């Protein structure tokens, strides 16, 4: 009836994986503000 | 293949609102001939309680459960033994059955300041196709208040349990009527109808919800209901139910308990280190014939219930989850709401569920309907809590069909402006 | 300020 | 933020109830709606003794919002209709 | 079998749904504000249609993804 | 800053769920309206008729989904006059009025256990006035006042109100409800005055439901009398001595007595 102990979240690791997507967003934004010329 | 049972001890438990009978039966094979086949042994049910069966199980020596197939003889259940027995060997088998809606309340109209009495009609003898050599029946009642009990062998009565005689020799398919009338101040709660929706989302959260309609079956109340007697006079309405606790699965994060009319603020949730137990207290106390309808929901993360490999996913959940102790469900409908691009779908279930054709479900920002699986079941019990799995396949790229619609929408919202400053519409 | 009787 | 997203005063319940009827029966059923569950021995002609401006607006926003597959219940529309219109009042 | 499969992870870590919304929503707003300004200070002859369509596309792209992540942070799970 | 303060503290308050604040800042929610209306929604017949004052006419039909007699929107004032006369007479006239309208339940909001201002006793005088407006010969406002000229609930109240149906309906079995805090047995937290009629009994009604803080009380209108009875004890003269017999019966000796029975 009772399930058991919960599972630790295997999602990510700090100082690399959390900021990687945000940095991808920034790195796309800057060349977009280059197509002026 | 012709065999008899040497010693059978059956115990009937009536302290619940449903009757649980357990028979330890020792199958012995009469040593006649060298036919060592003895593979499957029949199991029978009395005709009066045929429609009232819930879950039948066979356990041997405490080991793994055996498998029983429903069988018709020109109902019966055939049981396949693990190791066939040679003539002259004994196997100890345990047959445990649960009967629902079998205790009828006899007064049937009970005031607020009274007790509740229930009557039960069962069998003295182990109703089996094979002759029994010794059989002892033991009834475990609820309280020490017995009104009339059938005396086949002038049985003794200890604390609350009454023990019957030895019943030396009987033929096969033998029936006798045993009636017991006692006092049962126990929660008679029946879940009339449950609809249980599961929604799968690959963004990382699966939401489960359940609408439960439940009524207090036994001993409908007659006369006035005065809360002053309910509140400042002890032991008034002992047959009433005031609260019941549901054991919610571990890592249930957003637990909402509500009604058809708004929120309900009378629930206490405690997070244990194995589950999450939330005690639900309804808006009003139930007294007999009184019903309530509530909705309990929670969404839990998918990194423990969904397993994937390449392109093939598989979800493993429970078919029916714990609602209260010794629950009984009359009608049940499970719906699984898979995401939009589920190409193939297979469902593996551990018992016979009656599934209906698939119907689409249209939700936020979806162009094509997402597959829904509907499975109906009748007369569940507290022991049908098992796991079903569903296999499906789902392309990864189709997920970014969800971020595109919004983008397109915004583009349209801009394109209007681009076509708006290109219009003159002036006459002069 | 509602549609009730003034108490 | 506090309590719950439900209706409050005595009057908005009738507005809500007739709006629910307009959601589940269409317009020409709400125009001819003869409520027999109010003023019991007499019955109340709702379509001809009410102002159908709040109900029609709520039902129209509900229909537009459910045609785009944004499944919102009509009690949420009836709750959050007023602030949205406060914005338009500021513009006016 | 259920033994040879791995437990399913979300493609984006949930604890970074908020930080990835604002960044994908601020930029979008910025681009939209650049479009609107451009449409107020431009005469009919001077306006170039290609810059209009391009800034519309980029602003709509970032605004749409930001709206999705906002929608998914509050608890809708599209 | 003033606008934010006024919206925060004054106008953002629901009347469906009441909030009583604990001393430590914890807030408890008195949720008795929705409790009673949900009972009424799921424990009655589908075609039951409830009688209430006009204020809640909407709220019953929205929440509880039951047939009301008088609604919140007022377009027929003599119907409300009938309801007011039923709510402000004794049980016999009120029972006739309730029989001719095929009512089943009667709903009264009583805010005396907790300190709730607007209950039906605070809105009773408007019932009396509205019923006087259409039936001047039956209901007199001055009749519900004390000979001094004030409206009170004590022993000094008028016996024309202490047998009213609203009074017998919202104070039933309240003369025994004493709070743990040391105060009189019967006490009204709004009308800070001890009730004069501690014991009241019904003849054509019976209590059907009563919310947790006794905020909403629902009574059931019983069926008509099964059979008529004599109004007086049967005829007893003084010519022969009565010589009434004594019970002579226990829970063990259940044996009656017969005058003309042959002895052994
Ligand atoms: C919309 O609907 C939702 C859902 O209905 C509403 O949400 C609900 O809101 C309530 C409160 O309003 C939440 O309740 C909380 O429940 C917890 C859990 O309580 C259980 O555990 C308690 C502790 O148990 C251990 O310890 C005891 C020994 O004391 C052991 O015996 C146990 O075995 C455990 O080891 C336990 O005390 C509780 O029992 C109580 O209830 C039973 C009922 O049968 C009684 O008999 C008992 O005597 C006892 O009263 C229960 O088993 C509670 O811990 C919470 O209490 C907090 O709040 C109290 C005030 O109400 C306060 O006195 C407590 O100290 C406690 O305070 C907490 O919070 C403080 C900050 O505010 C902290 O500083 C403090 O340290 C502490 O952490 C509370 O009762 C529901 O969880 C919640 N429902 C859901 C699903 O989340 C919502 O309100 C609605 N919104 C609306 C209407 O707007
Ligand atoms: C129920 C539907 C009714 C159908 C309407 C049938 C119309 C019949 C013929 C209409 C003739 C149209 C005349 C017309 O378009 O001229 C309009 C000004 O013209 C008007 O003011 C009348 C406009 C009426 C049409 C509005 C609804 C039409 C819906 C289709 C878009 C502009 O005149 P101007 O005075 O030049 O305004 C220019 C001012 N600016 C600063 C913006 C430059
Ligand atoms: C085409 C025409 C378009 C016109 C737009 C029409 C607007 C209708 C949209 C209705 C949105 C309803 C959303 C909603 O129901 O949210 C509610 C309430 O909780 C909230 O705080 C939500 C407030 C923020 C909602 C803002 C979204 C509206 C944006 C459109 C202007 C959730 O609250 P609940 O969870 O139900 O209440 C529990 C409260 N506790 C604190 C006790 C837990
Ligand atoms: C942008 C404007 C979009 C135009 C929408 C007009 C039609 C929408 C509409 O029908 O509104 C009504 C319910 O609400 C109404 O009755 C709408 C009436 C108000 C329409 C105002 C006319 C628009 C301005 C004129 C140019 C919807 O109810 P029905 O369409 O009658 O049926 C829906 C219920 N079923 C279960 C049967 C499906
Ligand atoms: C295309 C035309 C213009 C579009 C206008 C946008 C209209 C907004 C649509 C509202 C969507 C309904 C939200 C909703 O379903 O409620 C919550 C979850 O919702 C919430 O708790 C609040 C989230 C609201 C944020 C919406 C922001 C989207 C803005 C995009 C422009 C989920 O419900 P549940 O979690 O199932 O629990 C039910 C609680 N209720 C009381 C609400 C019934
Ligand atoms: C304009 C915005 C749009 C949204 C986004 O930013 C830029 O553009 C997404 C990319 O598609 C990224 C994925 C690429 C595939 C890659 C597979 C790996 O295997 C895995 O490790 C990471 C993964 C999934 C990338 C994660 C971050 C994503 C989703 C990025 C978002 C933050
Ligand atoms: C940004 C936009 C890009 C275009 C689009 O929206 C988002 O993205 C498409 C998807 O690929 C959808 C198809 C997937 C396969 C699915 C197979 C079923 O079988 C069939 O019934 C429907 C079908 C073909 C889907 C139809 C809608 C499509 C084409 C969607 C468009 C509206
Ligand atoms: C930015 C806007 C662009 C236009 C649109 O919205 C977003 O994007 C379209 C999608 O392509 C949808 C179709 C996909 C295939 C799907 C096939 C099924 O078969 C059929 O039942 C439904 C159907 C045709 C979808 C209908 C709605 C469509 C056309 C959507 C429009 C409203
Ligand atoms: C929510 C509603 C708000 C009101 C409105 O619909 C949506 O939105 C208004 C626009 O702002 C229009 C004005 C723009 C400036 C323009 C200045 C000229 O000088 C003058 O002649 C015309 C004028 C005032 C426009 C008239 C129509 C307006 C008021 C529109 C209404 C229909
Ligand atoms: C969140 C808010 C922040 C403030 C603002 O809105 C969104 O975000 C600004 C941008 O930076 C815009 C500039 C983009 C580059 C463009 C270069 C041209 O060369 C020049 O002519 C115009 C210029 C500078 C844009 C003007 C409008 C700005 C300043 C926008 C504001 C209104
Ligand atoms: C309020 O109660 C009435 C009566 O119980 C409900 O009306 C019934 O609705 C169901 C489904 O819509 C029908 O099958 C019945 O035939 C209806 N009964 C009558 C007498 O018309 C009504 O739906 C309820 N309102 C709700 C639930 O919002
Ligand atoms: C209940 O009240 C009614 C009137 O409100 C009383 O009826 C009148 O009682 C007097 C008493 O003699 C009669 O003379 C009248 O004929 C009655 N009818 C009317 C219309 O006035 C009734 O007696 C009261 N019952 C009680 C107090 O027990
Ligand atoms: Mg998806």
């Amino acid at each position: 009836v009772q399930s058991g102990p919960r599972t630790p979240n295997p999602y990510a690791s700090d100082n690399s994986s959390l900021m990687f997507p945000i940095l991808v967003a920034f790195g796309v934004f800057i060349p977009t503000l280059f197509c002026l010329c | 293949p012709p065999l008899i049972n040497e010693d059978v001890k059956r115990t009937v438990d009536l302290s619940s609102h449903l009757a649980k009978v357990t028979a330890e039966v020792v199958l012995a094979h009469l040593g006649g001939g060298s036919t060592s086949r003895a593979t499957s042994f029949l199991l029978a049910l009395e005709p009066e309680l045929e429609a009232r069966l819930a879950h039948l199980g066979v356990q041997v020596k405490g080991e793994d459960e055996e498998e029983n197939n429903l069988e018709v003889r020109e109902r019966f259940f055939t049981v396949k033994l693990p190791v066939a027995l040679d003539p002259g060997a004994k196997i100890s088998v345990i047959v445990e059955t649960v009967y629902t809606h079998v205790l009828h309340p006899y007064p049937t109209q009970i005031t607020q300041s009274e007790k509740q009495f229930v009557v039960f009609e069962g069998n003295h003898y182990f109703y089996s196709p094979y002759p029994t050599k010794t059989q002892t029946m033991r009834v475990k009642l609820a309280s020490r208040n017995v009104e009339s009990y059938t005396k086949l062998g002038n049985p003794t009565r200890s604390e609350d349990l009454l023990d019957y005689g030895p019943f030396r020799d009987v033929p096969a398919y033998s029936q006798d009527t045993f009636k017991v009338h006692y006092e049962n101040n126990s929660p008679f709660l029946t879940i009339t109808s449950m609809t249980r929706v599961i929604e799968v989302s690959h963004w990382g959260n699966i939401a489960v919800e359940e609408n439960v309609d439940l009524k207090h079956t036994g001993a409908v109340l007659k006369g006035p209901f005065s809360r002053y007697d309910y509140q400042r006079q002890p032991d008034s309405g002992i047959s009433s139910i005031r609260s019941f606790k549901t054991i919610l699965p571990a890592a249930a994060q957003d637990v909402y308990y509500r009604d058809e009319i708004g929120n309900v603020s009378t629930s206490h949730l405690l997070i244990l280190d194995d589950s999450v137990e939330m005690e639900i207290r309804p808006r009003f106390p139930l007294f007999g014939g009184w019903k309530t309808h509530y909705i309990v929901g929670y969404n839990l993360p998918s990194y423990e219930y969904l397993y994937n490999l390449g392109d093939q996913y598989a979800l493993k959940m429970r078919f029916v989850d714990h609602v209260f102790d010794e629950q009984v469900i009359d009608s049940l409908t499970v719906k699984i709401i898979l995401p939009e691009g589920a190409k193939n779908i297979e469902i593996d279930s551990p018992y016979e569920i009656s599934r209906a054709p698939d119907e689409l479900h249209y939700t936020y920002l979806d162009t094509f309907g997402r597959p829904v699986i509907v499975a109906y079941k009748k007369n569940l019990v507290e022991q049908h809590i098992q796991d079903i799995v569903v296999h499906y396949t789902f392309n990864k790229v189709l997920m970014l069909q969800e971020p595109l619609l919004v983008v397109a929408a915004f583009y349209i919202l801009f394109f209007t402006v681009i076509i708006y400053v290109r219009l003159d519409f002036s006459i002069t | 300020a509602a549609n009730a009787t003034a108490a | 933020i506090r309590f719950e997203s439900i209706i409050h005063e005595f009057d908005p319940w009738f507005n809500y109830r007739s709006t629910h009827h307009l959601a589940s029966h269409g317009f020409y059923e709400f125009l001819n709606w003869f409520d027999e569950r109010a003023w019991y021995p007499l019955g109340r002609i709702v379509g001809g003794t009410v102002y159908p401006g709040l109900m029609i607006t709520a039902g129209l926003i509900h229909w537009i919002l459910n045609t785009l597959n944004i499944t919102v219940h009509i009690r949420d529309v009836c709750v959050f209709l007023a602030p949205t219109f406060s914005g338009l009042t500021s513009i006016s | 079998e259920l033994e040879a499969m791995s437990r399913y992870t979300s493609p984006v870590n949930p604890a970074v749904f908020p930080h990835l919304t604002v960044v994908l929503l601020a930029i979008g707003m910025f681009f939209t504000a650049w479009f609107f300004v451009y449409e107020v200070t431009s005469t009919k002859y001077t306006r170039d249609i290609y810059k209009e369509l391009l800034i519309s596309l980029v602003a709509s792209l970032f605004m749409g993804f930001g709206v999705l992540f906002l929608l998914l942070w509050v608890g809708i799970y599209v | 800053v003033h606008c934010t303060w006024v919206t925060s503290n004054a106008y953002s308050s629901p009347s469906v769920v009441l909030a009583s604040y604990n001393h430590d800042g914890t807030r408890n929610i008195l949720d008795d309206f929705r409790e009673a209306y949900f009972w009424l929604r799921q424990n009655t017949d589908e075609h039951a008729r409830v009688m209430s004052w006009w204020d809640y006419g909407y709220q019953i039909a929205g929440m509880a989904n039951r047939t009301t007699l008088v609604d919140n929107n007022t377009w027929n004032n003599s119907h409300i006059a009938l309801v007011g006369k039923a709510m402000s007479s004794n049980e016999t006239a009120a029972y006739k009025i309730m029989r001719t309208l095929d009512v089943d339940y009667v709903l009264v909001i009583f805010g005396g256990v907790i300190g709730y201002s607007g209950d039906d006793i605070n809105k009773f005088l408007w019932m009396v006035r509205i019923a006087e407006g259409e039936h001047p010969k039956d209901i007199r406002e001055s009749d519900y006042f004390t000979p001094q000229g004030e409206f009170r609930v004590d022993k000094a109240g008028s016996p024309t109100l202490l047998n009213c149906l609203m009074y017998k309906m919202s104070y039933y079995r309240f003369g025994e409800m004493q709070l743990d805090f040391r105060t009189p047995p019967g006490f009204d937290r709004t009308r800070n005055a001890e009730i004069g009629n501690k014991d009241i009994k019904f003849k054509h009604l019976e209590e059907a439901f009563t919310s947790e803080h006794w905020l909403v009380r629902i009574y059931k209108v019983k069926a008509p009398d099964n059979r008529e009875t004599l109004d007086h004890k049967p005829r007893v003269t003084n010519i022969f001595p009565k010589q009434k017999y004594l019970s002579k019966k226990t829970t063990k000796r259940k044996r009656g007595y017969i005058k003309n029975k042959l002895v052994f």
